[PDB]
C-alpha cells in the first residue's frame, strides 16, 4: 500500500521489508554459526530469528506482519534487526558464555550492611 | 646553531640567567641532580628554557637524559647540522 | 577560527563556538544551582526529605512529591488510600497545567511574544490560590506525602476548580490563537531543534521530547501509577521533532489535563486521605490528644521518623518535564541512605548540544525554551 | 460525614477542545 | 489513546491554495492576533490595588511563626522538642528547664526566619498547638538579624496575632 | 461583568470568542470564604475488633530481595514481559 | 491485608525472574548476582569488566531492547573495599520494562565509560566523577559538572562533611569573593534517631 | 595486589604525565596571569605550582598519580578556557586568611586545636 511515513522521526519508509528482513535474518544467523553451540546467545537468537524468519516468510501482507511479529512498524523491526546483527557481531568479540571473570568479595553485595 | 661553541656559549649564558644555579659551580660538564644539586622541576624548566632559547620543541624521552650542560649542547648539536 | 562567545550567568552558562551565525558547539556550564540536596537528604528523615522535592522542579511541586511519596511507599509496601490517590492525580494534572504555562508563556516570552505570559500566569495565580487552599502555601506545598496527602481537601475547593476549569480551555484558545497559526512563531520553531526518534531514545530524552519525535511513550499510560490507569486521556504525538511539534504536544497535554482533571472532579470518591497505619502516617490530632498508642506515634513519627524496610527503588512518574524518578536506598534506617534525583532536563540539556548543531543564535533560546529546563532539578 | 465532594449529579460538561472559530472571509472574496 | 498534533495534510484545490495565498499576502492570522490583544485591551485587568486590596488566603495559610497561649494567659509550649525534631532546615533552636513553679517550659525558643522554610511541620508536630505558623507574610526586615526570632519575640507574635491565628485554627482543626 | 455591551460586543468581536460566557475574573459564582465544619469520615482501621496490626502490617511483609542467580534444554527465550500493546487511535480526537 | 498494604504483582516478579535467569545464562562471564526485589524490580550486579558487553546487550538485543538510559547513579558505602557501587537504571519501551545494572569499583579503578552505548550517560557519569571521584575511562569530555570550579574533595563520598571545608564571602580588601575555612555560627545538630529495637526481622543479619 | 592502571603501568610513564603536566603549567602561568589581570608576578604563579606539585611529591602508587595528573589536567583545562574567573585562580593564595600558629606554644595561647 506503500506507507507514507513510519511517525518516528528519522526513520525513513521501507520500501521491500520482507526482503529486508530476510537478508538481514539470514545474515545474523550466519553470524550467529560463529558462536558455540553450547552459549546461550546462540541458541536463544536462532530461536527468536528463527521465529522471525518464519514469520516473515509466512505473511505476504505487510501490516498483518506488523501485527504478528509484534514490535510496532516494521521500520523498526528492521532497525531492530540491524541492532541484532551489530550485536552478535560483538559478542563474537567479547566472548561472554565464557565463566566468570572474577568473584566479587564477599560482602560487595550484601544489602544492609 | 651554526658553530658549536656559540651553542655552548649560549647554553651556558641561559644557565647563567637561571638564578638557582650558582654560575661559578656552573661548567660544561657540571650534573645538575648531584652535583648543582636541583630537583628534577628545575631540570624540566631548564629543558623548556633552552626550548624559549633555541627554538625547538625537545620531547620527554630525550630531555630525562639531559643531565649537563654537556648533554644539552650535544642534543642540540645532534638535531641540528653543525 | 570560529568565535567563541560565553554567555555567562534560571540562571546557565553557555560557551559557544559559533562560525558566524551558525553554531557548531554548545557547552552548557552548570552547578550554578547546584545545592548539594541529594547529600542532604542523607541527613534528614523521609518526612524531612520530602519538602526538598518541592525545590527541585520547582514549577511542578506536588508532582515531585508524588515521585517520592510513590517511592517511599513503594520500600514500605504500603498503599495510599483511593481518596488520596485520586487527589494526587487531581493537583498533579494541576501541577501540570502549571508546568505548561510557564514552559509555554516563557518560551514565547524569551522569543519575544510577552502578553500570553501575563495573560496565563492570572490563570496560574489562580492554580496557586488551589495550592494555598488546600496546603498553605503557593508553591511548596509539602502536601503529597508517603501514605497519601497531609490533610483533606477544604470545602469548596471542588466547586472552584470546576469554576477555574469550565474557563481554562477558552484561555488555552486564545493563547493558541496568539502563537500556533502565527507565522512569526513558525518561523522560529519549524525546522528548529529536530530530534529523531532513536537519538531521543539514546540520549535519555523522556516525555514530550520523546513524543515530538512521534515515540507513543507516556508514563501514566505505559506504568501507570496511583489512578491513571482509571482516568480516560489522550497522548499527543508529534511528526517532526521540532519545537513547534512540542510546543503542540504541551498545548494538548494542557487540555488533556483539564479533560482529567474534570474526570477526577467527577470520579472524587469519599474517605480518608492518609493510609490508616499510624506507623508510617501521623493519626488525626483529636485522637493524638486522646489516644495513647496515637500520642506515642505521633511522638514518634515526628521525632525519629517511620522505618523503611531496606533495600533500593528506582520509581519514575510522567512528570510535565518528562520522566521524573528517584533511586532511593533505605539502609532500614528512618533516614535514606541514598536518593539519587533522575531529572528529565538533565538529559535534556545534556541533548541540548546535538540539537543546537547547525543553527543559529537565536534559535538556541528557543531550544532551551522547548527543552523545558529549570536548574533546580538539573542541579540539585 | 461531611467532606469535599462533587454534587449528586455531578459537575457539567467541560470544554476541552481547540476551539479556533474559523472567522473572516474566503480567499476569493479578499482579493 | 494518542493523537496526531500537525499531521494534516493541506488541501491542494484552488480554494485552498488560494486561501493560504491571501493569508500569506494579506496577513490574516496577524490581523488575528492583533484582535486577541485588542480584545483584552477592553477587559477589566485582574490587577488588584495593594495594599488597599489584599491577595486572598486560606485559613490554613503558613506565614509568620507565634508562641500560643492557653485560655488563662500560659504558654503552650511544654517544651518536648518535637518541632526541633521535624524541622527540616533545622531551624528552631529549644532549651529548657523547670521553672520556678515546676513547670516544664522553655528557656530558649530560637526560629531562624532565614533557615526556615515555612513548610509548617513544626505547628503539625506540635502536640498543645503552641508554635503555629500565622497569618502574617508581610514582616520583611532591614537587616538579617530581625529576622533571628527569640522566644520573646514569638511570644510576642503570638500576643499580636492571636485573635487571627485562633480563628484560623478553629476553622481548620476537623480537617486536622 | 461591568462592562457596557458596546465595549463587551467590540470585544467578543475582536476576540472572536464569546467572552462573558467564561470570564477570566471571578465573582460571586466562587464558593465562600467561610464554610460549614467538616466531619471526615475515617478509615478502614477504626474498628474495635478484627484488627489486629500483624494481620495489616505493610512494612512487616517486604522481603528480602529474592535472589534468582547466584555465584555464591530447549528452554524458551523470554523477555522481561510481554510486548507492549500497540497504541489505538483517538476515536475522540485524532486529527484525522 | 487488602486496603493498606501494597498489593503484589507476582506476574511481574515471575517475569523479571525468568528475564534474571535468561540475562545470567546468556552472559555468565560477567554476571555475579541476579535478584528481583518484592516490589518487582530486577537488578543484574555484573563485573565491572562488563559494563560495555552487558549494556550493548541489554540495548540490542531483540528480547531485551533497553533503549533508554533512565538514570546512572553511584552509591557510597565505605565498609565495602569496593566502596562505589555504580547504578545503571534502564527502560525497554519496547517491553515496557526497567533493569537496574549495578557494578562497582573503588577510588582508583576506572569504571569503562558507557558513552558508547548510551550517549545519555554523558553527563551522568561526568556527575559520577564530580560527585564520587569514580573515573570513567574513554569519557569524551570528563571533567566537573556540578561543583565550584576549583571545588576539592568529592562531596557524594560519605566521608565528606556536610557542610565542606571553604565556604565563600566577598573581602573588601582584595575586591574579591574569597574561599576560607568553613566556620558555622550554628553547628548542624547530629540527631542520633535509630530506635535499638528490631524493626524489620525479615531483613535480620546472621550473627557472628 | 594486580590492580588496573588507569594510565600508566609504572611510576615511571606516571613521572613522565606529571612532567608534561608540570611543562603545561609552567607555559600556561604568565597567560593566566595576563588575561586574568592578576596581581601577581609570573615568577610567584609558578612557584605555586612548583609548590602544588611538591605537595603530592611523597606519593609512590601510580594509580593516585595518574589521577592528581587528570585532576591537575582539569584544572589546567579550567584555566586556559576562561571557566575558572579571578577568584578561582587566587584561591591558590590565601591571602585573606591570617596565618596560622605553627609552633607548640601559639597554638597553646589561642584555643585548644593540636
Ligand atoms: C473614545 C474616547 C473615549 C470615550 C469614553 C469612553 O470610552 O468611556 C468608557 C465607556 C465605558 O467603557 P466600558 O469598558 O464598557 O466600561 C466598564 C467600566 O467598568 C464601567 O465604568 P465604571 O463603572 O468604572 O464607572 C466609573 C468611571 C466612569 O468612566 C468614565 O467616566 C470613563 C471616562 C469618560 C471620559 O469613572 C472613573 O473610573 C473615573 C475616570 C476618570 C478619568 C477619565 C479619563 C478620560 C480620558 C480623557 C481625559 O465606553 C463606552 O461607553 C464605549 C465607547 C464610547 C465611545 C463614544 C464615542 C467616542
Ligand atoms: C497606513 C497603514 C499601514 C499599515 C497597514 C497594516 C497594519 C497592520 C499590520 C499588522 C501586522 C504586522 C506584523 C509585523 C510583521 C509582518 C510579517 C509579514 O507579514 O511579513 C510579510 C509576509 C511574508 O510572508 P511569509 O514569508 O511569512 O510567507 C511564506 C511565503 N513563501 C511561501 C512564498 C515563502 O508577506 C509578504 O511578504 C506580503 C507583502 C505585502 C503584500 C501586499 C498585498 C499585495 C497584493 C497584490 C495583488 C495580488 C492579487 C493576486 C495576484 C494577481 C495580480 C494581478
Ligand atoms: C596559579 C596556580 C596554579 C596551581 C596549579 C596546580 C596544579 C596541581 C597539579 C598537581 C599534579 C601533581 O602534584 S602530580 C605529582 C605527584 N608525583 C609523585 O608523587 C611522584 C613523585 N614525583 C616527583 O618527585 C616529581 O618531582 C617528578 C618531577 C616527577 C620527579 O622528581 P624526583 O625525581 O625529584
Ligand atoms: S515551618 Fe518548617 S522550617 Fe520553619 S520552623 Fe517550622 S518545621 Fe522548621
Ligand atoms: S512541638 Fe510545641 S510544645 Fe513541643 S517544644 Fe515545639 S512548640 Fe513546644
Amino acid at each position: 500500500l506503500l506507507k507514507k511515513t513510519t511517525g518516528l522521526v528519522g526513520l525513513a519508509v521501507c520500501e521491500t521489508p520482507h526482503e529486508r528482513l530476510k537478508i538481514l535474518y539470514t545474515k545474523i544467523l550466519d553470524v550467529l554459526g560463529h558462536i558455540p553451540k553450547n552459549a546461550a546467545y546462540r541458541k536463544y537468537t536462532e530461536q527468536i530469528t528463527n521465529e522471525k524468519l518464519s514469520i516473515v516468510k509466512a505473511e505476504p501482507d505487510v501490516k498483518k506482519l506488523e501485527e504478528q511479529l509484534q514490535g510496532g512498524q516494521i521500520e523498526e523491526v528492521i532497525l531492530q534487526a540491524e541492532n541484532e546483527l551489530s550485536l552478535a557481531r560483538k559478542m563474537i568479540q567479547w566472548k561472554p558464555w565464557e565463566p566468570l571473570v572474577e568473584e566479587p568479595p564477599a560482602s560487595q553485595w550484601k544489602w544492609p550492611i | 646553531p651554526l658553530t658549536l661553541e656559540g651553542i655552548k656559549d649560549r647554553v651556558l649564558y641561559v644557565l647563567k640567567l637561571y638564578d638557582k644555579i650558582d654560575p661559578e659551580k656552573l661548567s660544561v660538564n657540571s650534573h645538575f641532580m648531584k652535583d648543582l644539586g636541583l630537583d628534577s622541576l628545575d631540570q624540566v624548566e631548564i629543558i623548556m628554557a633552552m626550548e624559549d632559547e633555541f627554538g625547538f620543541e625537545i620531547p620527554d624521552i630525550d630531555a630525562e637524559k639531559l643531565m649537563c650542560p654537556q648533554e644539552i649542547v650535544d642534543y642540540i648539536a645532534d638535531k641540528k647540522d653543525v | 577560527s570560529n568565535l567563541t562567545l560565553n554567555f555567562g550567568p534560571g540562571v546557565l552558562r553557555l560557551v559557544m563556538e559559533l562560525s558566524g551565525e551558525m553554531v557548531r558547539k554548545c557547552d552548557p556550564h552548570i552547578g550554578l544551582l547546584h545545592r548539594g540536596t541529594e547529600k542532604l537528604i542523607e541527613y534528614k528523615t523521609y518526612l524531612q526529605a520530602l519538602p526538598y522535592f518541592d525545590r527541585l522542579d520547582y514549577v511542578s511541586m506536588m508532582c515531585n512529591e508524588q515521585a517520592y511519596s510513590l517511592a517511599v511507599e513503594k520500600l514500605l509496601n504500603i498503599q495510599p488510600p483511593p481518596r488520596a490517590q485520586w487527589i494526587r492525580v487531581l493537583f498533579g494534572e494541576i501541577t501540570r497545567l502549571l508546568n505548561h504555562i510557564m514552559a509555554v508563556t516563557t518560551h514565547a516570552l524569551d522569543i519575544g511574544a510577552m502578553t500570553p505570559f501575563f495573560w496565563m500566569f492570572e490563570e496560574r495565580e489562580k492554580m496557586f490560590e488551589f495550592y494555598e487552599r488546600v496546603s498553605g502555601a503557593r508553591m511548596h506545598a509539602a502536601y503529597v506525602r508517603p501514605g497519601g496527602v497531609h490533610q483533606d481537601l477544604p470545602l469548596g475547593l471542588m466547586d472552584d476548580i470546576y469554576e477555574f476549569s469550565k474557563n481554562f480551555s477558552l484561555r488555552i484558545d486564545e493563547l493558541e490563537e496568539m502563537l500556533t497559526n502565527n507565522r512569526i512563531w513558525r518561523n522560529r520553531t519549524v525546522d528548529i531543534g529536530v530530534v529523531t526518534a532513536e537519538d531521543a531514545l539514546n540520549y535519555g530524552f523522556s516525555g514530550v521530547m520523546l513524543r515530538g519525535s512521534g515515540i507513543q511513550w507516556d508514563l501514566r499510560k505505559t506504568q501507570p501509577y496511583d489512578v491513571y490507569d482509571q482516568v480516560e486521556f489522550d497522548v499527543p504525538i508529534g511528526s517532526r521533532g521540532d519545537c513547534y511539534d512540542r510546543y503542540l504536544c504541551r498545548v494538548e497535554e494542557m487540555r488533556q489535563s483539564i479533560r482529567i482533571i474534570s474526570q477526577c472532579l467527577n470520579k472524587m470518591p469519599p474517605g480518608e486521605i492518609k493510609v490508616d497505619d499510624a506507623k508510617v502516617s501521623p493519626p488525626k490530632r483529636a485522637e493524638m490528644k486522646t489516644s495513647m498508642e496515637s500520642l506515642i506515634h505521633h511522638f514518634k513519627l515526628y521525632t525519629e521518623g517511620y522505618q523503611v524496610p531496606p533495600g533500593a527503588t528506582y520509581t519514575a512518574i510522567e512528570a510535565p518535564k518528562g520522566e521524573f524518578g528517584v533511586y532511593l536506598v533505605s539502609d532500614g534506617s528512618s533516614r535514606p541512605y541514598r536518593c539519587k534525583i533522575k531529572a528529565p532536563g538533565f538529559a535534556h540539556l545534556a541533548g541540548l548540544d546535538k540539537m543546537s548543531k547547525g543553527h543559529m543564535l537565536a534559535d538556541v533560546v528557543a531550544i532551551i525554551g522547548t527543552q523545558d529546563i529549570v536548574f533546580g532539578e538539573v542541579d540539585r | 460525614v461531611k467532606q469535599d465532594m462533587p454534587p449528586v449529579g455531578g459537575y457539567g460538561p467541560i470544554d476541552y477542545k481547540r476551539n479556533l472559530p474559523r472567522r473572516g472571509l474566503s480567499g476569493y472574496s479578499m482579493f | 489513546t494518542y493523537k496526531y498534533v500537525n499531521l494534516r495534510e493541506p488541501s491542494m484545490d484552488m480554494k485552498s491554495v488560494t486561501d493560504r495565498a491571501a493569508q500569506t499576502l494579506l496577513w490574516t492570522e496577524l490581523i488575528r492576533g492583533l484582535g486577541m490583544t485588542l480584545s483584552y485591551l477592553f477587559r477589566e485587568p485582574a490587577t488588584i490595588n495593594y495594599p488597599f486590596e489584599k491577595g486572598p488566603l486560606s485559613p490554613r495559610f503558613r506565614g509568620e511563626h507565634a508562641l500560643r497561649r492557653y485560655p488563662s494567659g500560659e504558654e503552650r509550649c511544654i517544651a518536648c522538642k518535637l518541632c526541633e525534631a521535624v524541622c527540616p532546615a533545622q531551624a528552631i533552636t529549644i532549651e529548657a528547664e523547670p521553672r520556678a513553679d515546676g513547670s516544664r517550659r522553655t528557656t530558649r525558643y530560637d526560629i531562624d526566619m532565614t533557615k526556615c522554610i515555612y513548610c509548617g511541620f513544626c505547628q503539625e508536630a506540635c502536640p498543645v498547638d503552641a508554635i503555629v505558623e500565622g497569618p502574617n507574610f508581610e514582616f520583611s526586615t532591614e537587616t538579617h538579624e530581625e529576622l533571628l526570632y527569640n522566644k520573646e519575640k514569638l511570644l510576642n507574635n503570638g500576643d499580636k496575632w492571636e485573635a487571627e491565628i485562633a480563628a484560623n485554627i478553629q476553622a481548620d482543626y476537623l480537617y486536622r | 461583568a461591568s462592562a457596557t455591551r458596546l465595549i463587551q460586543g467590540l470585544r467578543n468581536w475582536a476576540s472572536g470568542r464569546d467572552l462573558q460566557a467564561k470570564l477570566q475574573l471571578r465573582y460571586q459564582e466562587i464558593s465562600k470564604r467561610t464554610q460549614p465544619p467538616p466531619k471526615l469520615p475515617v478509615g478502614p482501621s477504626h474498628r474495635l475488633s478484627n484488627n489486629y496490626y500483624c494481620a495489616r502490617d505493610g512494612r512487616r511483609e517486604a522481603m528480602p530481595p529474592s535472589i534468582v542467580m547466584s555465584s555464591q534444554s530447549e528452554k524458551k527465550a523470554v523477555s522481561p514481559a510481554p510486548p507492549i500493546k500497540r497504541w489505538e487511535l483517538s476515536q475522540d480526537e485524532p486529527y484525522l | 491485608t487488602r486496603p493498606t498494604v501494597r498489593p503484589r504483582n507476582d506476574v511481574a516478579h515471575k517475569q523479571l525472574s525468568a528475564f534474571g535467569e535468561y540475562v545470567a545464562e546468556i552472559l555468565p562471564k560477567y554476571v555475579q548476582q541476579v535478584q528481583v526485589s518484592c516490589f518487582s524490580e530486577l537488578e543484574i550486579c555484573i563485573h565491572p569488566d562488563g559494563v560495555i558487553p552487558v549494556l550493548t546487550f541489554l540495548r540490542d538485543h531483540s528480547n531485551a531492547q533497553f533503549k533508554s538510559l533512565a538514570d546512572l547513579t553511584a552509591v557510597d558505602i565505605p565498609t565495602r573495599q569496593n566502596r562505589f557501587e555504580i547504578v545503571y537504571n534502564l527502560l525497554s519501551l519496547r517491553f515496557n520494562s526497567r533493569i537496574r545494572v549495578k557494578t562497582y569499583t573503588d577510588e582508583l579503578t576506572p569504571v569503562e565509560s558507557s558513552v558508547s552505548v548510551y550517549k545519555a550517560a554523558n553527563w551522568y557519569e561526568r556527575e559520577i566523577w564530580d560527585m564520587f571521584g569514580v573515573f570513567f575511562a574513554n569519557h569524551p569530555d570528563l571533567r566537573r559538572i556540578l561543583t565550584d570550579y576549583g571545588f576539592e574533595g568529592h562531596p557524594f563520598r560519605k566521608d565528606f562533611p556536610l557542610s565542606g571545608y571553604v565556604e565563600l564571602r566577598y573581602d573588601d580588601e582584595v575586591k574579591r569573593v574569597v574561599a576560607e575555612p568553613v566556620e558555622l555560627a550554628q553547628e548542624f545538630r547530629k540527631f542520633d534517631l535509630n530506635s535499638p529495637w528490631e524493626a524489620f526481622p525479615a531483613y535480620r543479619q546472621p550473627p557472628e | 595486589t594486580s590492580v588496573k592502571p588507569i594510565f600508566s603501568r609504572d611510576m615511571n610513564e606516571a613521572k613522565r604525565r606529571v612532567r608534561e603536566l608540570y611543562r603545561a603549567w609552567y607555559r600556561e602561568v604568565p597567560n593566566t596571569v595576563h588575561l586574568f589581570q592578576l596581581d601577581i608576578s609570573v615568577k610567584q604563579g609558578r612557584d605555586k605550582v612548583r609548590e602544588m606539585f611538591k605537595k603530592n611529591a611523597h606519593v609512590t602508587d601510580p594509580r593516585v598519580v595518574d589521577l592528581l595528573v587528570i585532576k591537575g589536567k582539569m584544572e589546567l583545562e579550567e584555566t586556559i578556557n576562561v571557566w575558572k574567573q579571578r577568584t578561582h585562580v587566587m584561591r591558590f593564595f590565601h591571602e585573606t586568611e591570617a596565618p596560622r600558629p605553627k609552633d607548640f606554644l601559639s597554638k597553646f595561647y589561642v584555643g585548644h586545636d593540636p
